[PDB]
RNA sequence: UAUGCCAGCUGGUGGAUUGCUCGGCUCAGGCGCUGAUGAAGGACGUGCCAAGCUGCGAUAAGCCAUGGGGAGCCGCACGGA
RNA sequence: GUCUGUUAGAGUUGGUGUCCUACAAUACCCUCUCGUGAUCUAUGUGUAGGGGUGAAAGGCCCAUCGAGUCCGGCAACAGC
RNA sequence: CGGGUGAGAACCCCGACGGCCUAAUGGAUAAGGGUUCCUCAGCACUGCUGAUCAGCUGAGGGUUAGCCGGUCCUAAGUCA
RNA sequence: AGGGAAACGUGAUUCAACCUGGGGCCCAUGAAAAGACGAGCAUAGUGUCCGUACCGAGAACCGACACAGGUGUCCAUGGCGGCGAAAGCCAAGGCCUGUCGGGAGCAACCAACGUUAGGGAAUUCGGCAAGUUAGUCCCGUACCUUCGGAAGAAGGGAUGC
RNA sequence: CACUGUCCCAACGUUGGGCCCGGUGAACUGUACAUUCCAGUGCGGAGUCUGGAGACACCCAGGGGGAAGCAAAGACCCUA
């Protein structure tokens, strides 16, 4: 398929939330990213 | 107001394309055209763009190769800052 | 041809997408209209009293 | 230091498709037994894996002179076709 | 030791398929440490990695079989499996047949041997399918 | 006496129970319009490190003034710098 | 709207074979039928629920059809 | 069958021998997916067994066009 | 220029692509528009914006799965073979991942197969299942018929090197 | 007509399972009790009641006689 400008940037923003939470994070907060997401098993808007 | 360059951008290409072909990477913004590219660099380190390369990074931002004139020296600009 | 798996493996259409207008995975790409809040459809948001109980 | 002719005879019992493999089997228990070692101890050089699958896997020669050597601190042998 | 990525670095240096690349078996750790396409060429260059040669298919047998059919052996009823209008394309041949004839009565003409009249006799007749040959025309030719 | 039955003991598994309440549910009083000066909503950004939430909008967890407040502070969030 | 044909491709007569907590909520194998035409096929596009579409089997309209699906009426009514 | 790496090797890698695929098990792409791509470091999770491997985990990096598409034109048809 | 370790060919045949003609068919007639040519040459400047990774499948798509299903295009001219884009075998290229292994002459039983004396459909609702026949050439070919067909009727002979 | 393991009547063999071992590792089903058998009885179709008979426990493999086996609040029939 081919992607608008747009498309892009959704992709994009899609990626980047899907990362590690901040290993200091869970210092700061004494003691995980429900939003985390995989290519495969799982299925994005559009 | 928005500005044009946002950052350089090095990683060990972008070291390459200094080292052997006089170019510098940034990260723009991306309602930046090659032309408001150029002039933004000549104007924040004063040198000459000869050429400019964009794309559309998965990263949400724009990337510019900007190769600079034989006359200015990339390494020696990059360095600077 | 059963009607089960062997015919969902012809499914890779493109309808429903991103909503310019509300956010939602409901603006149908072919027919330019949000099934959701009805934008390409309506200039008021689609709304209905059946989306909840009569008494609520 | 020995000259040994092992026979393969009884990788027939395994189906005909894979007799190779058995026959491999079969020379590495047989020098294992009487050369009185471990078969994890039994080295065979490469030389004997080909002469038994030199016509393929379904085949195997009936049988095939051995060279084999015993030795070291831990008690193995090392073999080779002739 | 992992020598996938080179392998696959040294199919496009080489130039040849994957499976045609050999890495000397003694120098994996010197080639585990090759990163970049210039430590591959280096390499090459000192022979750890080398290329098999591509495999081409004998035409020997077949060129003695292309003889014998030459010289029309090996092709009797029982080496036939094709249809005869298969083997032989009767319009295609009939294309080689008439223009043989026409053309040998194209020069019979100019040679002045046939009057205008008497080549389009014949070659009417050509036309119509009278000879069989070039040489079956000529017979007829001689009256 | 093996395999085993019934009950208990020690330890698990499990999360009932008791205790606790940052959330609900209901009632009462007050108050009550927003938008082309582009609302409500949404998208995408925005932090030294930042994924979520909250906030904010290229001046981007903020800028200015007046008053209050006060030796502490840098949100949820007890980390490091 | 010819013939043979596992060319591509379309289909499916029989085995009532294999499978039947399957590889698969319609699959596998062999046999079999079509294969220049009322042919097959991709994408785009149109027709919408008492309405479509149907060389007509009450067939098909997203595993759903002698009236789709979702939510609402709704905590339907029943002597069972 | 040897060997490499490794705390650990039937299934991670090298070589030899032995095989499998030929309208595809090879080459390039549409849709669709969305980072699955490359590198390093890993093996609690995912993987019909194991794993030092990986489409898995952690961290970085990668897509450069006047002349390839889009963009322009109009098709069935759609909307304002 | 480039590429090659090196040589760094010349002729021929058959000829995909591509080019250009001739014929036949229709109760069927096989798009439109932008654009281009028509309409020279120099030199210079400008040519922005968007897509560009990877998979494209017996593990990257849809089917809840790393699903034996489904899923569009082109590579249709690689060699032998033969009528052939058929079988079978083999290159270029790819792979050992249609991903658990180790043992027992490895029993009974099951799946999918091979071979079975004499008899030869007696089996069965039914020859179901299996088998028989088979490519090509020559000879030869009945009833019936809408004169097209039936027809590869049937039947017989040949086949290598 | 031809041919043949369809049959008389079965045999031997091949490949994959089956069996043993490492590893991985479900589901169906479960009121309880339960080593049964022959009779009888009982809502007239009993492992469980009565009378006898038999019965040392546990495990492996098997083909499925019984549990009116398991699966789906019978779709036939009547009733509303
Ligand atoms: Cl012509
Ligand atoms: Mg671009
Ligand atoms: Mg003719
Ligand atoms: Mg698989
Ligand atoms: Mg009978
Ligand atoms: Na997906
Ligand atoms: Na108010
Ligand atoms: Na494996
Ligand atoms: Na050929
Ligand atoms: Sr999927
Ligand atoms: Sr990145
Ligand atoms: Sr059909
Ligand atoms: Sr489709
Ligand atoms: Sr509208
Ligand atoms: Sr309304
Ligand atoms: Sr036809
Ligand atoms: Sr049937
Ligand atoms: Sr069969
Ligand atoms: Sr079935
Ligand atoms: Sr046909
Ligand atoms: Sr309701
Ligand atoms: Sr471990
Ligand atoms: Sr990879
Ligand atoms: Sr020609
Ligand atoms: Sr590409
Ligand atoms: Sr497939
Ligand atoms: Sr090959
Ligand atoms: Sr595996
Ligand atoms: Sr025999
Ligand atoms: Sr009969
Ligand atoms: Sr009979
Ligand atoms: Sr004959
Ligand atoms: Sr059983």
């Amino acid at each position: 398929g081919k992607k608008s400008k747009a498309t892009k940037k959704r992709l994009a923003k899609l990626d980047n939330q899907n990362s590690r939470v901040p290993a200091w994070v869970m210092l700061k907060t004494d003691e995980r990213n429900h939003k985390r997401r995989h290519w495969r098993r799982n299925d994005t808007d559009e | 107001s928005w500005d044009v360059i946002k950052h350089p951008h090095v990683t060990e290409k972008a070291m390459n394309d200094m080292d052997f072909q006089n170019k510098l990477q940034f990260a723009v913004d991306d309602r930046a055209s090659k032309g408001e590219v150029a002039d933004a660099v000549e104007e924040q380190y004063d040198v000459t763009v000869e050429q400019v390369n964009t794309q559309n990074t998965m990263d949400g931002e724009k990337k510019a190769v900007v190769r600079l004139s034989e006359d200015d020296d990339a390494q020696e600009v990059a360095s600077r800052i | 041809t059963g009607a089960g798996t062997p015919s969902q493996g012809k499914k890779n259409t493109t309808t429903h997408t991103k909503c310019r207008r509300c956010g939602e995975k409901s603006y149908h790409t072919k027919k330019k209209v949000c099934s959701s809040c009805g934008f390409g459809k309506s200039a008021k948001r689609r709304d209905y009293e059946w989306q909840s109980k009569a008494g609520e | 230091e020995r000259v040994v002719t092992i026979p393969l005879r009884d990788a027939r019992a395994e189906p005909n498709h894979k007799r190779a493999d058995k026959a491999m089997i079969l020379i590495r228990e047989h020098l294992a037994k009487h050369f009185s070692v471990d078969e994890d101890a039994v080295r065979l050089d490469p030389s004997i894996n080909e002469a038994a699958w030199a016509r393929g896997r379904a085949n195997t020669p009936s049988k095939i002179r051995v060279r084999a050597a015993r030795f070291e601190e831990e008690g193995e042998a090392i073999v080779e076709a002739e | 030791t992992d020598l996938s990525a080179q392998k696959r670095l040294a199919a496009d240096v080489l130039d040849v398929g994957k499976n045609r690349v050999w890495f000397n078996p003694e120098r994996q750790g010197d080639i585990a440490d090759a990163i970049t396409r210039e430590d591959v060429r280096e390499l090459v260059d000192e022979g750890a990695i080398q290329a098999k040669d591509k495999k081409g298919n004998s035409r020997g047998r077949a060129r003695e079989r292309q003889k014998k059919r030459a010289k029309g052996h090996q092709k009797g009823a029982g080496s036939r499996k094709g249809k005869a209008g298969a083997r032989q394309n009767s319009k295609e041949d009939w294309e080689s047949r008439i223009r043989a004839q026409r053309t040998k009565l194209r020069e019979l003409r100019d040679e002045g041997t046939l009057s205008s009249s008497q080549y389009r006799d014949l070659y009417d007749k050509a036309g119509g399918g009278e000879f069989d040959s070039v040489a079956d025309l000529e017979r007829y030719i001689d009256a």
